Parts: structure tokens; C-alpha cells; sequence
């Protein structure tokens, strides 16, 4: 909004604007250093070691 | 009238949590917040305000 | 976070969509343009959420 | 209320499983074919830009 006075109201006021992180809920510790992974779960009747 | 008081008072609604996702650290508990629910019979329904 | 992002923004897409993977459940989470509101910096311009 | 500018921007953007990416078709020589002609292409991009 822009109010009856100049003064303009912008987001950046009103919030604080952070990039990252869609959800907060998993975290993953490798040996306690923090890092990410990639757990790939199995099809129905793939082909396994290939 | 009758339509939108009756989906404005029938109403579901899924509402955040009580130290949600991005917590402050220090938080002791976490729960789940019910604002309105589902209308589950006759007098109810018959209690919808217009 | 950041790593999370980049794990899913570099690897995941090519994953999921390759050699007979099911489903791929990563440890983490894609960025997000985050817009973390303050009721109080919202009550002072007669503003809400909606 | 608008501005009006003229900028450049691409008609037809392609890509190539899940990242942008831009289409060369070429030949072999009328000498040598694929076996070399794909050969001195694989390093004409891995000797550019990151």
C-alpha cells in the first residue's frame, strides 16, 4: 500500500525475505557433519544390481 | 444465500502448529492446532447462522 | 539448506527419472522464496496475511 | 502506467532432460566419418566456459 501520505509499505518491511528451504521438519548428520542424500527406494520387479 | 452460508459454517479447515517447521531453539513442546471442523449432524446443520 | 537445494537443482531430476527407480526420497529440501511475516510490523500498516 | 521497450529474446528455447539446452546438428567430412567427427566435437566443448 502507499497510504494518504507518500510513505510506501514494501515486503521487505513487513517480512523478512530468506531464500531457501521449502519445509523444516528433515535433517540429515553424516558422522554428525551436516550434509544431504540421496535415498533411492526400489521399482516392483526391477532389475536390482543393474 | 443459503449455498454460501452453508460452505461458510460446513467448513474444514487445516491450520499451522504450535512450535511448527523453523522452530526457536529452546522450544518444549509441539502440537497440532483445530480451528473449525466438519458438521456431523441434523441440529447442526440447523444451527447454521444466515 | 543450501546443499539440499543443489542436491535436488543438479542430481535428483535425473535421478527420478532414470533406470527403473520407484520413488526417490531425498534428505532434504529444494530452495524457496521464503516470506516470513511479523504480525506486529502487519498490525502497524492495517495490513494481514491474506 | 507502461513503458514500452524493445529487447531481444529467444523464439524457440530448447531442453534437453530437465536443463536448458541448445541443438547443433553437423557431418562427418567428406574423409573420416563419426568415429572422428564425433570425436574432435567431444572436446571442441569440454575446451569452453564452465
Amino acid at each position: 500500500k502507499v497510504n494518504q501520505d507518500g510513505s510506501r509499505v514494501l515486503l521487505r518491511d513487513v517480512a523478512k525475505i530468506e531464500l531457501g528451504g521449502e519445509n523444516y521438519d528433515i535433517i540429515a548428520e553424516f558422522n554428525g557433519q551436516p550434509a544431504s542424500g540421496l535415498g533411492i527406494k526400489l521399482a516392483t520387479g526391477a532389475n536390482a544390481l543393474d | 444465500d443459503v449455498i454460501t452460508a452453508i460452505k461458510a459454517q460446513n467448513a474444514q479447515v487445516a491450520a499451522g502448529q504450535l512450535g511448527g517447521t523453523p522452530p526457536v531453539k529452546g522450544q518444549q513442546l509441539n502440537a497440532s492446532i483445530i480451528a473449525q471442523t466438519r458438521l456431523t449432524s441434523t441440529e447442526e446443520f440447523g444451527k447454521i447462522l444466515l | 539448506e543450501d546443499i539440499s537445494d543443489y542436491v535436488a537443482a543438479n542430481m535428483k531430476d535425473a535421478i527420478s527419472r532414470t533406470s527403473g527407480v520407484g520413488d526417490v526420497q531425498l534428505f532434504g529440501s529444494q530452495y524457496a522464496m521464503r516470506i516470513w511475516m511479523n504480525p506486529n510490523e502487519l498490525n502497524k500498516f492495517q495490513l494481514t496475511p491474506v | 502506467f507502461s513503458s514500452s521497450r524493445w529487447e531481444y529474446g529467444s523464439p524457440r528455447l530448447e531442453r534437453y532432460n530437465g536443463l536448458p539446452s541448445m541443438e547443433i546438428l553437423g557431418q562427418a567430412a567428406p574423409g573420416k566419418s563419426t568415429g572422428e567427427a564425433m570425436e574432435l566435437m567431444e572436446q571442441l566443448a569440454s575446451k569452453l566456459p564452465t
